[PDB]
């Protein structure tokens, strides 16, 4: 459901 | 020294839609 | 929010997203009090009886949102954790007691105008805001209800009860380091908390400094809404000598 976010933060 | 003062609301001396039914309560 | 409406833009600045790295979730609500401390319930990290046990390599903070799900390019930062700080008499066997955590974040969130701390008050500030009748703000992408989930930030504003109405309302001890609120049957107004706001903030606008005061955590309810039923908020006046203490040391 949620938007993926930029990798930088994983 | 600056919280709680909204960007968008309190630094433009605009009101949100609800802030006034807070501030009734307040006796 | 049960009951609440949209949040307008840059309404709720402090408002922080605690989020799951995987799988990618909602986790629960949290506030901004400076550029890198972020206050939230201790049962949003911690919670036994749910296996519920976070490090701070499993989490994300999601600060200067209004969509829950998209990723709000150039308006939200995402910040990682550098510490959990939990209050060490949390009781989370019996009712949620010191239902308070802090997370310090790695590096410090730039404000901007979505993107503002609130402030935590003092005892005068307390004293004179937390009274039966007057009412708070609660804010969270939540559960709309007890039994779907929000395009945008919620808000609702209720009024705190009376400590015996709040007593008598439930089979569960009651502490002094907890306050209800919420509409009386009787009141014809409805409006809570739910599943998904817990850790997030109970604001008041003091009419004395016209500033915004962080007076509760969303704390626990039993279910979200229900008739003769009132939303426990943790008390963050009664525990600021122990969010002094761990901002003053690390
Ligand atoms: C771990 N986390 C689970 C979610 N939770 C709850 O209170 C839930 C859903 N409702 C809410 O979160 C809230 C409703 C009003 C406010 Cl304010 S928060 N309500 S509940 O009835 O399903 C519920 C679930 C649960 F796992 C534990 C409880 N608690 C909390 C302390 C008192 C004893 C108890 O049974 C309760 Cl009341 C907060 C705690
Ligand atoms: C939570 O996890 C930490 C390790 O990350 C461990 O030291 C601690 O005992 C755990 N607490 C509970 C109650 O499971
Ligand atoms: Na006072
Ligand atoms: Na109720």
């Amino acid at each position: 459901d949620f938007e993926e976010i930029p990798e930088e933060y994983l | 020294a600056d919280c709680g003062l909204r960007p968008l609301f309190e630094k433009k001396s605009l009101e949100d839609k609800t802030e006034r039914e807070l501030l009734e309560s307040y006796i | 929010i049960v009951e609440g409406s949209d949040a307008e833009i840059g309404m709720s600045p402090w408002q922080v997203m605690l989020f799951r790295k995987s799988p990618q979730e909602l986790l629960c609500g949290a506030s901004l009090i400076s550029d890198r401390w972020v206050l939230t319930a201790a049962h949003c990290l911690l919670y036994p009886p749910w296996d519920k046990n976070f490090t701070e390599n499993d989490l994300l903070v999601r600060i200067g949102k209004h969509s829950r799900t998209r990723y709000e390019r150039n308006i939200e930062k995402i910040s990682m954790l550098e510490k959990i700080y939990i209050h060490p008499r949390y009781n989370w066997r019996e009712n949620l007691d010191r239902d308070i955590a802090l997370m310090k974040l790695k590096k410090p969130v730039a404000f901007s105008d979505y993107i503002h701390p609130v402030c935590l008050p003092d005892r005068e500030t307390a004293a004179s805001l937390l009274q039966a009748g007057y009412k708070g703000r609660v804010t969270g992408w939540g559960n709309l209800k007890e039994t779907g989930q929000p395009s945008v930030l919620q808000v609702v504003n209720l009024p705190i009860v009376e400590r015996p109405v709040c007593k008598d309302s439930t089979r569960i001890r009651i502490t002094d380091n907890m306050f209800c609120a919420g509409y009386k049957p009787d009141e014809g107004k409805r409006g809570d908390a739910c599943e998904g706001d817990s850790g997030g903030p109970f604001v008041m606008k003091s009419p004395f400094n016209n500033r915004w005061y962080q007076m509760g955590i969303v704390s626990w309810g039993e279910g979200c809404d229900r008739d003769g039923k009132y939303g426990f908020y943790t008390h963050v006046f009664r525990l600021k000598k122990w969010i002094q203490k761990v901002i003053d040391q690390f």
